[PDB]
């Protein structure tokens, strides 16, 4: 009743736009997690 | 959760292949130069023989 | 690990995509599908084993084959810390995602209240059988509220049957063979009279 922009409280879901958009904005955020780990592991020492 | 676990899993193998591939290339690459130094050393011996003929 | 671990992940994305109708939603599904395929891409390249003893023997620079081995092995020990990531993703994530977490939860509560309405009605309907076998005032008690509406028609003198009913089906059944087939007009009161009258240059208001 405070943080949802809707012209009615009778919520009717007819498309998954609002749903998939919030998923890509969520699952994408956790990208670079493995590459960031590679930085630490690889920046540890130089093979040579 | 299953997509992250499979991501780090397959990504872990990719890093493993990167290291072993690097450690193998550096070794093979070094061997290439090592063979080149040997050929250059022996090449000088042949060069000395040819110069002796000219003299 | 490699086989069968992505079967369920394909059914979910497929349904989510099928529900998408507008082009905008379909685009987000493509972005979502890419990230899933990106994270769920399988890596199989037959990581080769290194036999430093073989290279050490055939030919190598003194101290090199050993220096590579000791340095190589050191990095092989390092590995991803799956535990730390497992906790953060499960504790809290994407406070923006909480927007639809609370939207779909209230959206579902709306249609669960309706599901309970139809379910409870069919539950109470089990004891009600053969309306023609109940007395008049007992049937009205099953359909509580009709007596209240019936008093409103009486106290307002709307005693024309079916005036306030949008579809006076009872009025059509009685007029199936009537002369000048007509039903009462909507919300017609037996006391209202909109009659007019005018005087023109001609007689009879013509
Ligand atoms: C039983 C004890 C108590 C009895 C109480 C009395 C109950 C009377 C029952 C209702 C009678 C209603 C008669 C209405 C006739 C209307 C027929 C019609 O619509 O015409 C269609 C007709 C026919 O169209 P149709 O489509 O409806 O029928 C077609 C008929 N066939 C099938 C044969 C082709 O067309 C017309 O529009 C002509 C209109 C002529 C109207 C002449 C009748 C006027 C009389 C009504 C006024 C009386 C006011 C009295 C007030 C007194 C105050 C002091």
């Amino acid at each position: 009743e405070n943080n949802i922009a809707s012209n009615t409280y009778i919520l009717i879901q007819q498309d998954v736009a609002n749903m998939a958009k919030a998923y890509v904005h969520d699952i994408c955020g956790y990208i670079d997690v493995a590459n960031k780990e590679n930085v630490r592991i690889l920046s540890k020492g130089d093979l040579i | 959760a299953d997509s992250i676990n499979n991501f780090l899993a397959n990504e872990y193998l990719r890093l493993q292949s990167h290291i072993t591939s690097r450690a193998l290339n550096i070794l093979k690459q070094a061997q290439a130069y090592e063979t080149m130094n040997q050929a250059a050393l022996l090449q000088k011996l042949i060069d000395d023989a040819t110069s002796a003929i000219d003299n | 690990q490699a086989p069968g671990n992505q079967d369920k992940i394909l059914k979910w994305i497929s349904t989510l995509s099928n529900k998408a109708t507008t082009g905008e939603s379909r685009s987000y599904c493509t972005q979502l599908s890419s990230l899933v395929s990106f994270y769920n891409k399988q890596h199989v390249e037959q990581i080769p084993t290194i036999d430093f003893n073989e290279w050490k023997s055939v030919i190598s620079t003194q101290g090199l084959v050993d220096k590579v081995k000791e340095n190589y092995e050191s990095l092989i020990k390092e590995q991803y810390n799956t535990d730390a990531i497992s906790k953060q993703i499960s504790s809290a994530s994407s406070k923006a995602l909480d927007d639809i977490e609370n939207e779909l939860s209230f959206h579902a509560a709306i249609w669960l209240n309706a599901y309970a309405d139809y379910t409870m009605f069919l539950f109470e309907l089990e004891e009600y059988n053969d309306p023609n076998d109940y007395l008049m005032h007992e049937n009205f008690d099953f359909f509580r509220g009709l007596e209240t509406e019936l008093e409103e028609l009486t106290e307002t003198h709307n005693y024309i049957p079916g005036a306030k009913d949008d579809v006076n089906l009872r009025g059509y059944l009685a007029t199936q063979f009537a002369w000048g087939k007509k039903v009462i007009s909507f919300y017609r009161h037996p006391a209202d009279d909109f009659k007019c009258a005018k005087a023109t240059k001609n007689m009879l208001g013509r």
